[PDB]
RNA sequence: AGAACCUUACCUGGUCUUGACAUCCACGGAAGUUUUCAGAGAUGAGAAUGUGCCUUCGGGAACCGUGAGACAGGUGCUGCAUGGCUGUCGUCAGCUCGUGUUGUGAAAUGUUGGGUUAAGUCCCGCAACGAGCGCAACCCUUAUCCUUUGUUGCCAGCGGUCCGGCCGGGAACUCAAAGGAGACUGCCAGUGAUAAACUGGAGGAAGGUGGGGAUGACGUCAAGUCAUCAUGGCCCUUACGACCAGGGCUACACACGUGCUACAAUGGCGCAUACAAAGAGAAGCGACCUCGCGAGAGCAAGCGGACCUCAUAAAGUGCGUCGUAGUCCGGAUUGGAGUCUGCAACUCGACUCCAUGAAGUCGGAAUCGCUAGUAAUCGUGGAUCAGAAUGCCACGGUGAAUACGU
RNA sequence: UAGCUCAGAGAGCAGGGGAUUGAAAAUCCCCGUGUC
């Protein structure tokens, strides 16, 4: 991936951890095993509001060096060839060839 | 006194405790036609007693863990098998001949890469 | 129980975690200390599937894993002098231990 | 589409890693980028410097960091002095004090990765392509190698069609895990293209000594 | 579909455009480059230009329509025949 | 094949009636590898074949057979310039499983509410030298009769 | 009908 | 190894330009906060708020913003420019070199001839003699034994017990992960050129390579990838760069490729009911208990995990269950109605419910895998992941038929 | 006289689809083949 696009998922991430303690409490008050009425649409239209990118589905899992969107592991972080690469350099503590 | 053995199947780990008695062979507590369903289990467990003197004048006492009826009935089956050539060290011969004292090696192969299963290959289109 | 201290050897060889097994049950004997023995648990052994080519050819597929070892011991008399002692004790950096009492 | 990594066939029996830093599914992810960023920076400031294998371990609350450096034609002298205002700049990137040691490189000819590092350099100064590598070769088997095997790429000559040379002396066994032979990879940045050099260097069976004792 | 508990959702810059239409009687096309919203019964007997990629196709609003979503009457795709 | 030879795999004897013949035939029934319903099956279905015809299970399972077996068959020899159907005699193991396989394949095609019900007729009518799968051995001996002439160079 | 009426009583309506 | 928006590279609607990212100096503002409103959102106005910390009182590190410059920028171009990785022939047994010799010479020889072998594997032979990349072994996993170690794992010998390893007790055994041991063609006999090898036989958990997996020789296909990345040259550069709102990537007169499920009574449901492995889990898994057709939900224990959790194994069995019917087969499709995931569920998610109940009664020419725990089978798990598997990857359970032979 | 070429609206040829072809003709199958 390009380094645009890289740049365009940490400011994703930003903005999403700035706003995440008041996204965590406005969905509590939508929910609470059934709520009121005008108050719960309030706080809907709040999310509205609320720029989009905040809100942690927004966010695409991509390679810490590269920003590849597809193939990405969350264990190892890296990618999908960027796993072997440390791995097989021996950067990766543990990896090796499987033969069970 | 106890006498020891160990048997496995596929993933099965018998213990059984040979002690002299009136058979009520015990698996897990259970009674054995409780524990086992499918006549050909219950032939395969028994087939060292038949073979030998000791049918059923001694008394068999099973614990087992793991795996299936197969593994199960058959890892108890190798267990019977090797106690009681510790303790006549004379029916190996019989034993042997039947097969019995060989420890079944056969396991579940693994499944590889490309491969559905251990050797089954997805269908194969020649053009 | 009587303050019990139970030491979990967590690393990822087969052989740096025996060797720093070693020192952390000889100082506590040689001190005298009575340390349970070096008990093993399953070796997790996660097991991963990574696509080895850039583009097309599925089949090109490479399997990894990670064995985790993890040796626990339990010392059951907390003298002081040995807990202290293995405190401040520094042990194979390739090794890491979750020192927990419970 | 052939041929693995002998490095990583042999990363638990013989082969060491270059990080043994235990972790879990939490912080090993940050981790690894650090240590990815702070190799780099450290390559680009000592590419002069013969460095070899910068281990980098994390121990409890702390990033020992290696580097098997020498002088390939340059110097040892304030050297250190500049690792140091380095590692002040370095252990910042990913926080937590940090410990400097220098394993020096005896005999650099035995060590793959120098070697691929000196025959690049002559390829970015336009040095014919043969003389280099039998050079190399030469000087690995007089200072004792039981085998060495060097492999050129790219567009050697300058020409636009491809090529691959590469010469053998003595043993360099791959199939057999009880060796020690040291496999870098280098990508000289020539005007044209960018010619690949990999190099084999039998050192010797570790038979007794199993790993990297 | 979206849960009973939750309500329906409108969008604001629709929702706040469609109080200013009633209280004045506007006849005049309401423009929305949205469609996740949904068909409110103060909406009813108003015309709305919804995107639907590259232009804004005019619905009018009438009484069956409440309970849907504005996307399900602004189709996106131009498709005549295949011969 | 070509090169490693080939012994013989032993077989588990059936558990009711200890027999290796019909501990094969319930082996070539079974289907996805349910056993413990192919011998329910066929255990019901001999209940009613001796039943209904008086002679104990084996005896008359046997009989059956014995009436079904073919004793010659066709191979395939690339003789010469062009293939012919050259008799051949075959041998007493591959016998038997010829005949097993012909029952089970008639006992699919009978219309039947129960399968167990078409193995009993089934071999019934093979006692009685009757039925479909017979009707094979026929066909099959007719084939190395129109083509006993070919009996000179066999495979 | 009921459009309107099920949107009524299905949705609080605030 | 997972398009609802995200992704996205696509379209299109609107923003924008030393640029989002990148330096370099001056410049301004600490930064930063909180909110308002323009607007599809980008972008655009407003405010209030703090105004730092480093020493020093200048300069700062910053950071945010202006301008200038140089540059930035392309998932633009070229895989017939490359690196690099990968497919492939093929785990096929080959490929070579040195030196000598021979032949004018390209070459030959070695490397082949007679044996043998999974093998250029070994043996005789011999103008060759040596060597090396392969083969084999060395590795991991499984199979039996030992030692070491008893956890939460174990429960034999213990007695008491609530019958619950539960709880004392213990270390027997299971189990586990370290050290080992062990199969060697060794042994025994036979055959073979007194060989190599083979053959049977004993012993032995294990026999010839005990069973897998890993490991791909020199090279081939100017094979594929510039959209992972790096990179060479060209081209672009108020745009082929960039932002963001909506759609497309799920479009359908159409053909193929790969899965799934059925065409039934091995079924078909009902109830009772037995036995696994492998995993994963901390904003996660979530016991429970309560409610809810269900889906779910509340309620909230514990659990960083041989302890707790996902969690139900299902194939199977016990009796009953219907009678060949488009069926109590199968059962797509829809007309709706709930829950749940998520700004957000229409395009275009997944599951639960109602109602609907098709095709399909074993499929022409053709064509696939597979020779043992294999095929056939029946679950479960896991990665990806807000949610979204008949895909992939693993893991059990059950469990065949057949090989004269070339 | 089925789109040709002949029939009394049949057959074949040609059509499509599936095969088979390194790959195309050829061939194999399946199906559609008309105001007499
Ligand atoms: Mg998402
Ligand atoms: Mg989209
Ligand atoms: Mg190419
Ligand atoms: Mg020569
Ligand atoms: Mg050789
Ligand atoms: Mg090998
Ligand atoms: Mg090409
Ligand atoms: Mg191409
Ligand atoms: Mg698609």
């Amino acid at each position: 991936a390009k380094q645009s696009m890289k740049a365009r998922e940490v400011k994703r991430v930003a903005l999403a951890d700035k706003y995440f303690a008041k996204r965590a409490e406005l969905k509590a008050i939508i929910s609470d095993v059934n709520a009121s009425d005008e108050d719960r649409w309030n706080a809907v239209l709040k999310l509205q509001t609320l720029p989009r990118d905040s809100s942690p589905s927004r966010q695409r899992n991509r390679c810490r060096q590269t920003g590849r969107p597809h193939g990405f592991l969350r264990k190892f972080g890296l990618s999908r060839i960027k796993v072997r690469e440390a791995a097989m350099r021996g950067e990766i503590p543990g990896l090796k060839k499987a033969s069970w | 006194n106890q006498y020891y053995g160990t048997g496995r199947r596929k993933s099965s780990a018998a213990r059984v405790f040979i002690k002299p008695g009136n058979g009520k062979i015990v698996i897990n507590q259970r009674s054995l036609e409780q524990y086992f369903g499918r006549e050909t289990a219950r032939m395969v467990v028994r087939q060292p007693l038949e073979l030998v003197d000791m049918v059923e004048k001694l008394d068999l006492y099973i614990t087992v863990k793991g795996g299936g009826i197969s593994g199960q009935a058959g890892a108890i089956r190798h267990g019977i098998t090797r106690a009681l050539m510790e303790y006549d060290e004379s029916l190996r011969s019989e034993l042997r001949k039947a097969g019995f004292v060989t420890r079944d090696a056969r396991q579940v192969e693994r499944k590889k890469v490309g491969l559905r299963k251990a050797r089954r290959r997805p269908q194969f289109s020649k053009r | 129980q009587n303050q019990r201290i139970r030491i979990r050897l967590k690393a990822f060889d087969h052989r740096l975690i025996d060797q720093a097994t070693a020192e952390i049950v000889e100082t506590a004997k040689r001190t005298g200390a009575q340390v349970r023995g070096p008990i093993p648990l399953p070796t997790r052994k996660e097991r991963f599937t990574v696509l080895i080519s850039p583009h097309v050819n599925k089949d090109a597929r490479d399997q990894y894993e990670i064995r985790t070892h993890l040796r626990l011991v339990d010392i059951v008399e907390p003298t002081e002098k040995t807990v202290d002692a293995l405190m401040r004790l520094d042990l194979a950096a390739g090794v890491d231990v979750q020192i927990s009492l419970g | 589409g052939q041929k693995v990594h002998p490095n990583g066939i042999r990363l638990g029996i013989v082969k060491p890693w270059n990080s043994t830093w235990f972790a879990n599914t939490k912080e090993f992810a940050d981790n690894l980028d650090s240590d990815f960023k702070v190799r780099q920076y450290l390559t680009k400031e000592l590419a002069k410097a013969s460095v070899s294998r910068i281990v980098i371990e994390r121990p409890a609350k702390s990033i020992r960091v290696t580097i098997h450096t020498a002088r390939p034609g340059i110097v040892i002298g304030k050297k250190g002095e500049d690792v140091e205002k380095l590692r002040k700049v370095v252990a910042d990137i990913a926080g937590v004090p940090a410990q400097i040691n220098i394993a020096e490189v005896r005999k650099p000819e035995l060590d793959a990765k120098l070697v691929a590092d000196s025959i690049t350099s002559q390829l970015e100064r336009r040095v014919m392509f043969r003389r280099a590598m039998k050079r190399a070769v030469q000087n690995a088997m007089r200072l004792g190698a039981k085998g060495i095997k060097v492999e050129v790429s790219g567009r050697l000559g300058g020409a636009e069609i491809a090529r691959t040379e590469w010469y053998r002396e003595g043993r360099v066994p791959l199939h057999t895990l009880r060796a020690d032979i040291d496999y870098n990879t280098s990508e000289a940045h020539t005007t044209y293209g960018v010619i690949g050099v990999k190099v084999w260097i039998f050192k010797g069976e570790i038979l007794g000594g199993m790993a990297a004792v | 579909p979206r849960s009973l508990k939750k309500g329906p959702f409108i969008d604001l810059h629709l929702l706040k455009k469609v109080e200013k239409a009633v209280e004045s009687g506007d006849k005049k096309p309401l423009r929305t480059w949205s469609r996740r919203s949904t068909i409110f019964p103060n909406m009813i007997g108003l015309t709305i230009a919804v995107h639907n990629g590259r232009q804004h196709v005019p619905v009018f609003v009438t009484d069956e329509m409440v309970g849907h979503k504005l996307g399900e009457f602004a189709p996106t795709r131009t498709y005549r025949g295949h011969a | 094949p070509r090169r490693r030879v080939i012994g013989q795999r032993k077989i588990l004897p059936d558990p009711k009636f200890g027999s290796e013949l019909l501990a094969k035939f319930v082996n070539i029934l079974m289907v996805d590898g349910k056993k413990s319903t192919a011998e329910s099956i066929v255990y019901s279905a001999l209940e009613t074949l001796a039943q209904r015809s008086g002679k104990s299970e084996l005896e008359a399972f046997e009989v059956a057979l014995e009436n079904v077996r073919p004793t010659v068959e066709v191979k395939s020899r690339r003789v010469g310039g062009s293939t012919y159907q050259v008799p051949v005699e075959v041998r007493p193991v591959r016998r038997n499983a010829l005949a097993m396989r012909w029952i089970v394949e008639a006992a699919r095609k009978r219309g039947d509410k129960s399968m167990a019900l078409r193995l009993a007729n089934e071999l019934s009518d093979a006692a009685e030298n009757k039925g479909t799968a017979v009707k094979k051995r026929e066909d099959v001996h007719r084939m190395a009769e129109a083509n006993k002439a070919f009996a000179h160079y066999r495979w | 009908g009921g459009r309107v009426d099920r949107f009524n009583k299905r949705f609080n309506i605030p």
